[PDB]
């Protein structure tokens, strides 16, 4: 019934560059959210979840932002360590969702 | 704290005894209430007077001992009840219980004494 | 409990109410005025329900309503009192009054009233099984060729049972005579039927001759004529026949000749029709009710 | 204040002057009557309801109120009668150990309808899976105990409240106010008070025959003409004094 | 805090906002319609129109 | 002025069964109340205060009940060791009372 | 719709202040429309925190 999208693709900057990164949602979704990354050959962890809030042992780079519809992940500065993937899921109505789940989104940080 | 009793033995009918509760451990304070019942030998607990240990002793008797009884404070660790005209049916076990509140009355008897055996023969 | 079923069965008959059950409506002391008043009162030339007792046994469970109008042509007083409730059974409170050969008794208890309660010198009692929650009581002087007649309005409103009654010396008389209030009782219980109690003589069980009638109360406009003394001796029903409406709008017992508008007339509609537009489809209630999770 | 008490007032005269160094510092706000001639009326039916409960709470005793004293432990009708009053209680009810006796229903399954009392004591159900008599999470005892702190404001102190319920009726009086009964004089211009009926006129002797039963007498225009003393049970008519214009 | 009283538990709230207004009717109540009744004293319904 | 009255007189129950014991007023004392064990020679102990609330160092085992005019103490399972006499105070008006306390009632565990 | 506290569903009515009403939640003065609210906690309350 809500399906996501993710967006940009890719994204590619510098080491003391800011990236922003697109999650939306075909209808409203509220507070809701959770921002999941997952390093190659590796499960994915959480970082942000309530849209707002930091996850445990997650350091202070990765800043949420934005309710309803339109949601923005902000990296304050990144420090090569950061080059992975990165999804958003709505985990506000799943009785007939295709895929919690949004797309794909990795970062490539040129040091 | 303990608040042992004394002043027990064998009594001829028509005379007077003064049982005495002494407290151990404390002091009599103002705030709780010090007061007395007793115990017929295969009866239940039954409550003859109460006095209280503050400024104003708010003394309270019980109806059946409206005027046989009367109950008094000689110190800061002694209360003393005495009583007159003991008849045959007043052999009893006498404890003196202390209460949790100064509601001008006994309320619940958190502490009690071991309690003293007063008979009366011939 | 006595099983009994030798009573006759028989549809009970009806006769004319005339212009009997008239009440004195408050407390107040009115004297040569002629006073509108709007209160539950039994309709003039209504039909009342007839009982006979003798092998006649009527003993009935009948509705209570608004109000009941009790009345009974007696000799030798074969009625000793009523009962009163909802289901007469220890589930629900119930009312008992009676009048022994000392005085009246006034329980409401919860009796586990017989199937046939009746009475039976007097010395059989035979009406309750049990009575464990009693909550109020009274007692005060006994209330009591056919030459008595006794009768009674029953009246439950507000939590008061209210209890009127008149006695007179002797199918119902031609006749009108007021009925004076006689105890105000502060019970408060539910009472939707109600029964009476006989006293069956026994010779076996022989029952003497008396009946009894039952009429039911609606609430109507009355005209009450109050003489010098305070008594009130006639009343005009105000929607019983054009002619009493013509009285009642004249406030007088009495019409000179003439014309007189009294009312007016209304076609009273009977079905009831709705038109909506031609919408089926179910408003999306259980989506946004039920939500597993809503926002903040 | 959940199992409050209730008694009857039938029979006897009621002061209320005596009502001041009893209950220091009351506040006798209430509904249905002018509390300043309480004294000259009659009360058929007098209930008191007495119970404890805190300062800021007081509030919540009065018809139309929401809260929780008011749906959980006593509520109130919305067409009161009757005054109620509440003096604060620091001197008598507070202890320095602490006053753990006063208890206050907290849950309960709805709210109560007026003038009625709960005691029970079971389990309050607050979740899914049953308590089963386990009083753990989501399984709560229904019953909380005041912690009076009268280190705060008046609002942590025990307040103890008396509600008074009339029924103000005049003709079968049985509570009536302090003042006294002066002996009647005719055929004067006085003012009088009968059972609450205060009227200016001149009393005389009657003829009117009263039933037994009647108490009052009417005009045409609906106001007492003849009236029935209290005391000797005497009729008496009710005449206006002497009146004219002035040419 | 659900151990404290019904004042710090969750209550969940819907506003709904009508508009009341009888010509162009878009939601009305659940009351079925009836088979159009004529030439008679009848009381009528048309959209909230009594 | 408050007289009180305790039920039944005698009571008996194998070890797995639960007791009941019934103790009311001639008026309403609400809340008001306290139920005291004594066991033979020796001095009675407070069990349950203001008609519901554990004394200290009891076992979760006696639980109290009903408020006003009539109270029930429960005993969930007994152990040999609660057959003693039990009274109930009225602790509401002691001006002009014969007795606080309530008459005997003891309990027999047939082991 | 939405979830608010026990205390603070008094706030979901014209002309009233506070900090739902202020900050999170406004009513016109000329409100029309009902407003339904009810217990959620067997629903909207966890052992962990919500
Ligand atoms: C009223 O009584 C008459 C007999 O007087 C009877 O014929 C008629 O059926 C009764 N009406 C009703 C509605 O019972
Ligand atoms: C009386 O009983 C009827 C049905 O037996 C019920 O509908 C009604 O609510 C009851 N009234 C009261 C005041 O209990
Ligand atoms: C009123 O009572 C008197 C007795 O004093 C009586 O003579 C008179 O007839 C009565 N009035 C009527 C209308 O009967
Ligand atoms: C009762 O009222 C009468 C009226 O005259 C009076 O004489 C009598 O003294 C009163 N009784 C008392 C006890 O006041």
């Amino acid at each position: 019934d809500i399906v996501m999208t993710q967006t940009p693709a890719s994204v590619s900057e510098p080491v003391g560059g800011t990236v922003t990164i697109k999650c939306q949602a075909s209808e409203s979704i509220s507070n809701w959210l959770a921002w999941y990354q997952q390093k190659p050959g590796q499960p994915p962890k959480l970082l942000i979840y309530a849209a707002f809030t930091l996850a445990s042992g997650v350091p202070s780079r990765f800043k949420g932002s934005g309710s309803g519809t339109q949601f923005t992940l902000t990296i304050n500065g990144v420090e090569c360590a950061d080059a992975a993937t990165y999804y958003c899921q709505q985990t506000y109505s799943s009785r007939d969702v295709d895929n919690v789940f949004g797309g794909g989104t990795e970062v490539v940080v040129k040091g | 704290q303990s608040l042992e009793e004394s002043g027990g033995d064998l009594v001829k009918p028509g005379a007077s005894l003064t049982l005495t509760c002494t407290a151990s451990g404390f002091s009599f304070s103002s705030g709780y209430d010090m007061c007395w019942v007793r115990q017929a030998p295969g009866k239940g607990l039954e409550w003859i007077a109460c006095i209280g240990t503050g400024s104003s002793g708010n003394i309270y008797y019980a109806s059946w001992a409206k005027g046989r009884f009367t109950i008094s404070k000689t110190s800061s660790t002694t209360v003393t009840l005495q009583m007159t005209s003991l008849t045959a049916a007043d052999t009893a076990t006498y404890f003196c219980a202390r209460d949790d509140a100064d509601y001008a009355g006994p309320d619940y008897f958190n502490l009690w004494g071991p309690g003293t055996l007063v008979t009366v023969s011939s | 409990c006595v099983n009994l079923t030798t009573r006759t069965q028989l549809p009970p008959a009806y006769t004319n109410s005339f212009t009997r059950g008239v009440y004195y409506p408050d407390k107040v002391f009115r004297s040569s005025v002629l006073h509108s008043t709007q209160d539950l009162f039994l309709p003039f030339f209504s039909n009342v329900t007839w009982f006979h007792v003798i092998k006649r046994f009527d003993n009935p469970v009948l509705p209570f309503n608004d109000g009941v109008y009790f009345a009974s042509i007696e000799k030798s007083n074969i009625i000793r009192g009523w009962i009163f409730g909802t289901t007469l059974d220890s589930k629900t409170q119930s009312l008992l009054i009676v009048n022994n050969a000392t005085n009246v008794v006034i329980k409401v208890c919860e009796f586990q009233f017989c199937n046939d309660p009746f009475l039976d010198m007097e010395s059989e009692f035979r009406v309750y099984s049990s009575a464990n929650n009693c909550t109020f009581e009274y007692v005060s002087q006994p209330f009591l060729n056919f030459k008595n007649l006794r009768e009674f309005v029953f009246k439950n409103i507000d939590g008061y049972f209210k209890i009127y009654s008149k006695h007179t010396p002797i199918d119902l008389p031609q006749g009108f005579s007021a009925l004076e209030p006689l105890v105000d009782l502060p019970i408060g219980i539910n009472i939707t039927r109600f029964q009476t109690l006989l006293a069956l003589h026994r010779s076996g069980w022989t029952a003497g001759a008396a009946a009894y009638y039952v009429g039911y109360l609606q609430p109507r406009t009355f005209l009450l004529k109050y003489n010098e003394n305070g008594t009130i001796t006639d009343a005009v029903d105000c929607a019983l026949d054009p002619l009493s409406e013509t009285k009642c709008t004249l406030k007088s017992f009495t019409v000179e000749k003439g014309i007189y508008q009294t009312s007016n007339f209304r076609v009273q509609p009977t079905e009831s029709i709705v038109r909506f537009p031609n919408i089926t489809n179910l408003c999306p209630f259980d989506e946004v009710f039920n939500a597993t999770r809503f926002a903040s | 204040v959940y199992a409050w008490n209730r008694k009857r007032i039938s029979n006897c005269v009621a002061d209320y002057s005596v009502l001041y160094n009893l209950a220091p510092f009351f506040t006798f706000k209430c509904y249905g009557v002018s509390p300043t001639k309480l004294n000259d009326l009659c009360f058929t039916n007098v209930y008191a309801d007495s119970f404890v409960i805190r300062g800021d709470e007081v509030r919540q005793i009065a018809p139309g109120q929401t809260g929780n004293i008011a749906d959980y432990n006593y509520k109130l009708p919305d067409d009161f009668t009757g005054c109620v009053i509440a003096w604060n209680s620091n001197k008598l009810d507070s202890k320095v150990s602490g006053n753990y006796n006063y208890l206050y229903r907290l849950f309960r399954k709805s709210n109560l309808k007026p003038f009625e009392r709960d005691i029970s004591t079971e389990i309050y159900q607050a979740g899914n899976k049953p308590c089963n008599g386990v009083a753990g999470f989501n399984c709560y005892f229904p019953l909380r105990s005041y912690s009076f702190r009268p280190t705060y404001g008046v609002g942590h102190q025990p307040y103890r409240v008396v509600v008074l319920s009339f029924e103000l009726l005049h003709a079968p009086a049985t509570v009536c106010g302090p003042k006294k009964s002066t002996n009647l004089v005719k055929n004067k211009c006085v003012n009088f008070n009968f059972n609450g009926l205060k009227g200016t006129g001149v009393l005389t002797e009657s003829n009117k025959k009263f039933l037994p039963f009647q108490q009052f007498g009417r005009d045409i225009a609906d106001t007492t003409d003849a009236v029935r003393d209290p005391q000797t049970l005497e009729i008496l008519d009710i005449t206006p004094c002497s009146f004219g214009g002035v040419s």
